């Protein structure tokens, strides 16, 4: 293996994870489908014109010197007769297309007369708008093109519809403007992989010069794997560079007989589709510096749930709320387990740069701060160990006045105030400081807090909006006084500054490398806890099923699993400083995790004791972290319903 | 017998002046000088208030159904105010005066 | 006029179907108040002594005579301005842009984009294409208070072909491939619409004949109607601001209910709208509350 | 005195391990006494070269040892679409050798 091309299938595929890959298919794929060929129509095309095949002889000149003769001699009509003869055949396509789509690639242009490619895009699912006249383009519905330069026979079995001629590809120029503007601004913008042919697009291969003529090394240099069977002149690809051409052998991969390069088109390609990051990754210094640029810029935050990990690591992983790590997914080399291993040896700790080292150690203090400890074979027992550092979830009011009149510098540290503003009343003057924080942090290279500020900004607007609407209702039958504290100066401006604000376009807001960097931060982007009060719900039905009969819940039991996940919930929505922590349904959460885990405790304490609970205490004990939980979500009569129960 | 859909006018002792319409959806009735505390909770749905009333406080309400035309009332009441909020209904609960301890009329 | 109507209609698809570009052009710099290019062909017309042709040739002697740092110099002092953003701005973003291509050189419209919380690239130079698309087809002054930076001379519309051919390229390929809405200009970029005119006759019938807001103080004569449509553009002084506000209403509400009156026509509506539900065979009474927004 | 056990399970035709694992929950339930004992248990690994009826025994150990010599497992189908392991078995009870609760403590 080259790792140079290690590097090449690196980019594609970040490409391919950005999305913006285009696969260039020549006519090899033709020849893998067992499609008829092009020279033995140009036989075919010898023998009705000179009256004889003979030996043929057939160059470049003749592959565009006898179809000339075949026009101006015979006429058009036995062109038709021929392509009728000729190209009405069918065939089912390869696996070929298949994994070729299997990259999704945004666009797919294509140089082969045939439409298996379009069969195998409606076989994949997605809808393509195919584009194969300058007609097409304005009927261009999808985003996702079917660029064709070689036109197809959905228009009938003419002339003008197929281009084979010569004088076809001289008129090109004002024939297709469009096409070729598409073409240019395909290559110029997205990476395009080149495949199908074998260094004989000649016409084509002038205009990747005519590209690089007019980009330099600003035009990425584009890929193209060879699948010739023979080995590579490598002066011709040193050639090729200075053309500005990436070929990569299928040979210098494997090489047997010439007619099996079908199943080298597979191959590589199978080599692109399972190709891995952590494959490749060999040594510790490798994984020090990977799990750096893989973890390092969640570094803004103040508390992550260990829920949200399996979306940074491709679900290889699965991290449980203890702290455990369960390999899932994790084919490659164990480089999590590698990880700790590094962490159980002091010299294999000295075994790296002091760089790296200190990194190292950064990452530790990461993870003893999100509490992740070891896996779930090397771990043992385990403690429950609960820290809110949030001054507003004590209750320090004064505390919370005092800072907020103090000096404010960071915009940190602003929209920690704004949150305090927002807790403390003050909705209005806290949406003016979340609207500055925007504004400031508009180039602050860090688009988490424009991300947290949007959001409490919309949150904010929505509790505005629902005050002033039960402002304006009931609370005038309650008070005997409209008592309205606002006017609609803002509310205008709001009105306006919300209309047409989606939730779910936030997270496509963000660039590109934002989201490949902060998938995890998914969870914000109108549905929130669902997927948690789902899991709350089915973990209900769980407990109050083994709490209907006799059972023993050994080791881990269920509400160890509910206090953990509701402290793990509470800790990163407050921690953070999310808004949302004022809403309804969070208070209904509370009610129903804290009321399951007070039935537990009674159901424990009144249970009957057989044998096997003689042969096996651990009542419940409240905190004030619970009581504080007790306080702040709780309604009269379901407390008084605790008190029935 | 009872359709069990009644409705809900509820007025003010005051000019026996409509405050709002609704339909109650949940009513719950609970529990020398025998002393016996009751309370009675109401829970109606979005009403329909009237802006001419736009234009504490003692408030009455009166309870409408027919069995087969019984009538109840409840004059002293008071509209306890829960603020809530959300993304994307009223409770009630009696009063009972010292002076004449009574909550319920039936006119059958 | 329903060739307005006709166009909400065309540019609220366009929208929601992600095939709608909004041409800026420089008035809608004059909405939100910026300093003038003619004020400054006013004091290059001072100052040099002691036409369109003149237009750029003035500078042109002026940057032969005086030199370039005449022009930092008085380049900075005339771009060095800060203002903040009008809602007309506020209302394209509303009608949510595709791409935006524009010749003036101050950046208000992209912190009003950054304002909304969506991300768009900018593209001034030759290596912007190379790393939602904002592109600058006379460039700006991000790097520099350069006269190069930007476009001052008839020299650049000369050179243009080769000085930035993928920023034309693709700019015909957003053309070609989107609906466009010309605000802002001010009839005098004949290079461009010549440039239509060479597409118009690429193109001939599948030219979907794009909207021009004219919005000249006159009214439109026979001969200027008949321009357009040899020109291709749908028609659509001091007052801009009220005018632009008073088409973009109509064009951003887009009511249904104002082709709700009579009870024959909402039957046919009603009836489109549940048009493809008798394929399937059953529905939910929640899905409904999905239909009528 | 603690309270995590790990549980073996066997077969008695060659005293040969079947898999083991970690228990998880219990179920319990001339006159005649009703009683029944089920067993559910988490993830495991399972014998490799177990690959190339019967009776079947499990052991539990936490020294506290629970073992039983009638045992059959009940492999429920399951349906999920989300994806991304659960081992079910009950007790058993012959005539003549009517014994299920092996203690050592």
């Amino acid at each position: 293996l080259d790792n140079n091309v290690v590097e090449c299938i690196k980019e594609i595929t970040e490409s391919s994870r950005n999305g913006k890959l285009v696969f260039f298919v020549g006519a090899g794929v033709s020849t893998l489908s067992d499609y008829p060929q092009w020279w033995r129509l140009v036989d075919k095309y010898h023998e009705e014109l000179y009256g004889s095949p003979k030996k043929g002889n057939y160059s470049s000149d003749e592959y565009l010197r006898i179809p000339q003769i075949f026009y101006n001699v015979k006429g058009e009509m036995a062109f038709d007769g021929i392509l009728k003869d000729f190209f009405q055949v069918d065939k089912p396509t390869n696996p070929i297309h298949d994994k070729i789509l299997a990259m999704n690639p945004a666009h797919v242009i294509t140089t082969a007369y045939d439409n298996l490619i379009d069969t195998a895009c409606w076989k994949r699912g997605k809808y393509f708008s195919v584009i194969s006249a300058e007609e097409d383009v304005a009927n261009a519905t999808s985003s996702r093109y079917l660029l064709k330069v070689a036109g197809d026979f959905r228009k009938g079995f003419k002339g003008e519809n197929v281009v084979l001629k010569e004088d076809d590809y001289l008129n090109y120029d004002q024939n297709y403007p469009l096409i070729s503007n598409l073409m240019k601004t395909i290559i110029a913008t997205h990476t395009i992989v080149f495949i199908g042919y074998g260094l004989g697009d000649y016409n084509i291969n002038m205009l990747l010069n005519w590209v690089r003529k007019l980009q330099k090394d600003s035009f990425h240099k584009p890929f193209f794997i060879r699948t010739d069977p023979s080995p590579i002149e490598n002066e011709t690809l040193i050639y090729y560079e200075n053309k500005g051409l990436r070929i990569i052998d299928a040979a210098s991969l494997i090489d047997s007989n010439e007619y099996d390069y079908l199943e080298r088109y597979s191959a590589v390609m199978d080599l692109l589709i399972e190709s891995q990051e952590n494959k490749f990754i060999t040594k510790d210094d490798e994984v020090i510096d990977y799990i750096y640029g893989k973890i390092s810029p969640l570094f803004a935050l103040q508390y992550i749930r260990k829920i949200d990990l399996k979306h940074v690591f491709e679900y290889d992983y699965h991290f449980e709320v203890n702290g455990t790590v369960v390999r899932h997914k994790n084919k490659g080399f164990g480089y999590m387990e590698r990880f700790f291993e590094l962490k159980e040896s002091c010299d294999e700790r000295s075994k790296l740069s002091k760089k790296q080292y200190e990194r190292f150690n950064a990452l530790f203090n990461f993870f003893e701060k999100n509490g992740v400890i070891c896996m779930a074979k090397d771990a043992g027992t385990l403690n429950t160990s609960i820290e809110i550092n949030s001054l507003a979830y004590h209750g320090k009011y004064d505390v919370m006045k005092k800072f907020i009149e103090e000096q404010s510098v960071s915009i940190e540290d602003d929209y920690k105030k704004a949150f305090f503003l927002a807790c403390l009343g003050r909705w209005e003057e806290s949406y003016d400081l979340y609207s500055n924080i925007i504004l400031n942090s508009i180039d602050e290279s860090n688009g988490c807090v424009y991300y947290l500020s949007q959001i409490n900004r919309y949150r904010i607007y929505q509790s505005i909006t629902q005050a002033v609407t039960q402002f304006n209702g009931l609370g005038l039958l309650t008070f005997g006084r409209h008592y309205k504290p606002f006017t609609d100066e803002f509310l205008a401006r709001i009105e306006r500054e919300m209309t047409n604000f989606n939730i779910d376009d936030l997270f496509n807001g963000m660039p590109f490398e934002f989201q490949k960097k902060y998938k995890i931060l998914e969870f914000l982007s109108n549905q929130f806890l669902y997927d948690d009060t789902v899991k709350l719900f089915e973990l209900t039905n769980k407990v109050r099923s083994e709490m209907s009969e006799g059972s023993y819940s050994f080791g881990m039991s269920s509400d160890i699993v509910v206090l953990l996940r509701l402290y793990d919930n509470l800790r990163f929505l407050y921690e953070n400083c999310l808004w949302s922590v004022s809403f309804h349904e969070f208070h209904q959460y509370i009610r129903n995790s804290m009321s399951l885990l007070i039935e537990k405790a009674e159901y424990e304490r009144t249970r009957d004791i057989d044998e096997l609970g003689f042969s096996f205490k651990s009542g419940f004990f409240m905190e004030y972290y619970d009581f504080v939980n007790i306080s702040r979500h709780f309604k009269i009569d379901d407390i008084k319903n605790l008190e029935r129960s | 017998v009872i359709q069990d859909t009644a409705d809900v006018y509820f007025k003010r002792k005051s000019d026996g002046k409509l405050v709002f319409t609704a339909e109650a959806q949940t009513a719950s009735f609970s529990q020398y000088i025998l002393k016996s505390e009751k309370e009675i909770n109401l829970t109606v749905k979005n009403a329909f208030f009237d802006l001419e009333w736009l234009a504490s406080e003692r408030y009455e309400v009166e309870y409408r159904t027919i069995a087969y035309d019984i009538y109840i009332q409840f004059p002293n009441v008071s509209p306890s105010g829960e603020f809530e909020m959300s993304l994307e209904e009223i409770k009630f609960e009696a009063l009972a005066d010292t002076d004449t301890d009574e909550m319920a009329v039936v006119i059958e």
